[PDB]
């Protein structure tokens, strides 16, 4: 078991990613970041990579051997949450 | 608080779940005597508390002599009110016949009381009754909501709302002259106005959304029978100069076949008519595929109704939603044993399982100026009143 | 009192062109719903899922067009899967080389069904994770098994601001609560 | 004991096989005296055993003189009594026309024991035959099982199904008028019925834009079947018949009409009653000669000259497929092989070992009968397997 | 004096080949000039707004192509987002999936729904700063929140010989002059 990661997949093997079941991606807007995506797969589907670039706050896609087929999820909220924010500039410049 | 099939459901789900069931077919609403005291109306319970409390004489002899009602419901406040009524005409009648002089004059109090009970709580506004443009009034906020959200709902090429209701006050009436909607119910003519029951399959086009449908089940105020074998409608006006004001400041009571409410004088064949006309209307319009029924108002105490709304669910398209104030006691009651018809009949609807009966709870929350509030509005519907102004300012020019 | 099917029909097959199925619509459909014994459910929109009855199968389907032509309207739609009946239930298998006939009669599927197609095996479902729910309808609930997962290849991406963090933090969380003894690094 | 052609197959090719066979153009089920066992009926070899100890005077005097049935057959229960009541009917007739005053007295005395015997095995219910509602029974099951299958299995636009059967019971209308389907059997009319044999090519349609029917043959008549004086023949209901004739043939003991009843196959020398009769026949060999036809057997003992001979001239057509249940292939083979048995085991053998991949054999004994049969079919995935409109129906019975 | 909508139509929609929606146009004036309480409106170019009606929600499209086919026109557009009320005002959604169905009239954009779409969510209003109006119809303000803006980087580009000098003097001065405490090496 491994995990292969590119958000750039253009630059690498095309048999990384025909030789691989599982995968999980948000929001992606690049034209030229599924290259490899488009040619590894088998021929049966290409029409579910479209909107893949338009998914709203909190939805994700996933496929791979542990679905039966590709299925589109929306993640419920972890409790308790991670980190609450970064840093807040509004305090450092009240001195004004 | 909210059920559907045995389990509970919450406030998002239903809300999204209503606005599914207006956009089918055919969608229709019945509303019964509870739906009227949010603007002067009286419960059933009421009007026989006052008239026990005002004719205490003539009770003893209701219940002993004659044998028209009991003993328990009268202490108990559960007494059907029409039935009496019809059972008292037929009474009268079958005396007047047999030439009983003795019969004729103990009736006629009888009755002349009880139709100055029934018709004194009718009047949703009192002395000014006779008096024009009722409807711009704040006590019928909630019916015109209520008819403009029917209305604006529908896709063209559809059918329109249908509404039956078992009361016999002009509420409705006033609501709808107010938004410049017409109602078909029946009658047509000014001059002579009378009954053709084929009105009910007509409407109306354009030659370069104005029309609903109201069915009444036990009369009108203003329906009467004249010495020829027809019935006859008149405006308010006319109503209380003729017949109305002599029934409340007087006691007058002469002709037993005149008045056509509430559901008296039907060994007529020629009263009859009316009432198994509506009836047959009703039963047929739920026996259509793709049907939706809203309840409300109404306490579950006759035994037809309750055959025909259980009888109808066979089909795999009708759906219904209930709403029922006192809930939590009905089901307290039923499970020590007892309790009367209509909760039995309610508890039994409540527990089956199945997805198309819908019951709705709660003390305030099930009243009818709740069951508006979630039927929703469109988004392009023009809110804002901006039209009142420009006619106070022609007002104000002279 | 002889009815053969408990839910209606909505349209009928007249032609096949390979994998392009042309479905004529009927008149009875006027509000873009349709109501069961369990709901109502809509058919009108591009990129739902149909199905097609044909004996001892059932075709699945998703729609890609649809438009005008009397007003006619036509749909068109692609074979993804069929379901089976076994022993007393119903599963979902995944091949598409099963095509339905000239004049089947055209059905929406209800959660019933929606229900078998996203499902895994009953007896996993002691030891899965719940993830979320559907999208299109938010009325399915979606599990993944552990033991799968780390024995093919699995990948996460994602931009930035949209919960990675988060869907990080979920997963992690489930795998200790259920398997605190592991080894991952 | 699954045999194709010679060769064994298992469960699972077995049942995609049946399930390939109940899609074609055409479908029919022939039935037997054997598949209404599981409601209250009996055999033909059983009938023989309760007469024969009934009444055991008229056998004496029944093999001597007249020479109807042989010894042999006697002893071992492999008589034929719907054929020998044929014969009955004749000597009664030839007696009566010739005036011999003695024979018609002594065959008047055989035939009434016979159709005592012959009747009170089918009321199939006892005395609660001339009730109505007899279908809410659980002995009628799974006739109601095969019926809904067989009709759900049609796509739009194909032909419906078609029973033959040599019962003459009432099983299968009790059945159906429960349902709501409504059987063709070739007779109209409410006061008074008659036989049009034209009717058969009738179906049903909606006008609006239901089509929910099938057509039942009755080789052998029917106990509700008569002949009035005129040359017409009639049905009458259940109640009708047993306040008319039925009850005074299972009571009285000195009770026979004549050239009345139309069961089974007694008066064919009339040229008015053998008319129906070869009608049916003629059906089923037109039926049966069809491009696509499929046909099921069960509860058939392959005991007839005429049916056998119809079935195997029907397979010189490369279209032709047939299913046969007999649970008694082990009994039949070991009694072949030595020197041969009885005539049905060689015809059923003869048929076994042919190398035809349409030819299919059942048996195992329990495992081939008619309640195991009606599983082996197919069942529709959307079909309604559930029961919502009990409590409705009850709910509504409660009120008032 | 009832009336179900004060906008008038132009539109419907027959046909939705995928991502994209066909629309034939009314007859004269109708189909390119409306009026209102408000003002007046127009769909006159490619690069426009354009709504469909749906019921409870209001879809939000963008106009692609115009051509003919009295002559006869129609539209190409593709789908934005929707719009719907909340409590007793409207809120905008970017999701882009939802589609109306077929015979949905259509209506153009008022300046009243041209402001939602523009606007912050309801909360950093009073932390608000103005900075300039659209282009296409200069009638809608624009506004950002300030910890949105100057907490990561920020980039100015241009072009040599075309007022980057200039440009980075105008907006440096109209942005950073009430609070000076960023930095700028
Ligand atoms: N504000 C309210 N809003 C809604 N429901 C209310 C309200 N207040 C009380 N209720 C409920 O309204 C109901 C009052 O029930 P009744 O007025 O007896 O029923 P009917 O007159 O329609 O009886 C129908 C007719 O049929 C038979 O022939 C009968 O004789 C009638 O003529 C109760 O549930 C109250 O809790
Ligand atoms: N429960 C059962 N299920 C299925 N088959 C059974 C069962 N019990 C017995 N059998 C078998 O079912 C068969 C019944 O044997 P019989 O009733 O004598 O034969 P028939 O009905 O063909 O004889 C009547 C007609 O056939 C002739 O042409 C006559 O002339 C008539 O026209 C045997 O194989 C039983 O073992
Ligand atoms: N399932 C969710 N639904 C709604 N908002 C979410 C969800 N998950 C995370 N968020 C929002 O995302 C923010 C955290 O983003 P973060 O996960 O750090 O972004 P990234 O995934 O790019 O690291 C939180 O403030 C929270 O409000
Ligand atoms: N106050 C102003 N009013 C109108 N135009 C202005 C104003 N300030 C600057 N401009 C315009 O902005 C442009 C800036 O281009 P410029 O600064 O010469 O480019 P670069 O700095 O790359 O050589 C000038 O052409 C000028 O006309
Ligand atoms: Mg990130
Ligand atoms: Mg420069």
């Amino acid at each position: 078991s491994l995990i292969v990661s590119t958000q750039r997949p253009s630059e690498l093997s095309p048999t990384v990613l025909a030789m691989c079941s599982n995968w999980f991606s948000l929001r992606l807007t690049n034209e030229r970041d599924l290259q490899a995506l488009r040619y590894a797969m088998e021929s049966g589907n290409e029409q579910i990579l479209k909107q893949i670039s338009g998914l709203p706050r909190g939805d994700a896609v996933a496929f791979g051997s542990a679905f039966n087929l590709p299925v589109r999820i929306s993640i419920n909220q972890a409790r308790p949450g991670p980190k609450s924010s970064d840093a807040v500039f509004s305090e450092e410049w009240a001195n004004c | 608080s909210i059920y559907q099939g045995g389990n509970k459901l919450n406030e998002d789900d239903f809300r999204s779940h209503v606005y599914s069931l207006c956009q089918l077919d055919n969608v229709g609403v019945l509303l019964g005597a509870g739906a009227s005291v949010g603007c002067g109306g009286k419960t059933m319970k009421d009007v026989w508390k006052s008239f026990k409390q005002n004719y205490p004489e003539l009770l003893g002899a209701l219940i002993d002599k004659y044998l028209l009602v009991s003993q328990i419901d009268s202490d108990n406040n559960l007494v059907n009110v029409e039935l009496l009524i019809d059972e008292a005409t037929k009474f009268l009648s079958v005396a007047k016949t047999r030439r009983c002089e003795d019969e004729e004059e103990e009736f006629r109090k009888i009755l002349s009381s009880l139709y100055k009970e029934v018709t004194k709580a009718a009047l949703l506004t009192g002395e000014q009754f006779r008096e024009k443009n009722q409807g711009k009034k704040d006590a019928f906020k909630y019916h015109k909501e209520l008819i403009s959200k029917l209305i604006s709902n529908r896709q063209p090429g559809q059918s329109a709302p249908a509404i039956f209701t078992t009361n016999y006050d002009l509420a409705l009436e006033w609501a709808a002259e107010d938004l410049g909607i017409q109602l078909f119910n029946g009658f047509s003519g000014l001059h002579t106005r009378q009954f053709y029951p084929q009105n009910f399959d007509l409407a109306f086009r354009n030659v370069n959304h104005y029309h609903a449908y109201l069915y009444k089940l036990h009369g009108s105020l203003t329906w009467y029978q004249n010495d020829s074998l027809t019935v006859n409608e008149v405006s308010a006006s006319q109503a209380y100069d003729e017949y109305i004001n002599d029934i409340i400041n007087k006691d007058d009571f002469y002709r037993g076949q005149h008045l056509i409410y509430p559901g008296a004088n039907k060994y007529s064949h020629t009263i009859g008519f009316v009432y198994g006309e509506m009836f047959r209307r009703f039963g047929e319009f739920i026996s259509k595929p793709q049907t939706a029924l809203f309840i409300n108002g109404f306490g579950f105490g006759d035994y037809h109704i309750n055959r025909i709304i259980l009888g109808a669910l066979l089909n795999p398209s009708f759906h219904v939603v209930i709403y029922y104030p006192e809930l939590k006691e009905a089901i307290t009651k039923v499970s020590k044993g007892g309790g009367s018809e209509a909760e039995k009949a309610i508890v039994t609807l409540k527990n089956m399982a199945f997805n198309q009966v819908t019951v709705v709870g709660g003390g305030s929350k099930a009243y009818f100026n709740s069951f508006v509030e979630h039927l929703p509005y469109p988004v392009l519907f023009p809110r804002d009143n901006i039209v009142d102004e420009l006619v106070e300012a022609i007002a104000n020019l002279s | 009192l002889f009815k053969l099917t408990e839910i209606s029909a909505i349209g009928y097959v007249v032609g096949l062109e390979g994998e392009r199925i042309r479905i004529n619509l009927h008149e009875g459909l006027q509000g873009r719903l349709a109501s069961h014994r369990k709901g109502v459910s809509s058919v009108t929109q591009p990129g739902d899922l149909i199905g097609f009855d044909a004996g001892n199968i059932l075709v699945v389907a998703r729609v890609t067009d649809m438009a005008f032509v009397i007003p006619l309207r036509q749909i068109i739609a692609y074979a993804i899967g069929f379901v089976k009946r076994e022993l007393n239930g119903y599963v979902f298998i995944s091949e598409d080389w099963r095509l339905p006939a000239l004049g089947s009669s055209a059905v929406p599927l209800t959660s019933d069904f929606l229900n078998i197609i996203y499902s895994i095996d009953k007896e996993e479902l002691p030891k899965a994770v719940e993830l979320g729910v559907d999208s299109r309808t938010k009325t399915v609930k979606i599990f993944a098994s552990v033991d799968k997962l780390l024995s093919r290849h699995l990948a996460v991406l994602g931009s930035t601001g949209y919960g990675k963090s988060n869907f990080n933090a979920l997963l992690t969380r489930k795998v200790s609560e259920k398997y605190p003894n592991s080894r991952i690094v």
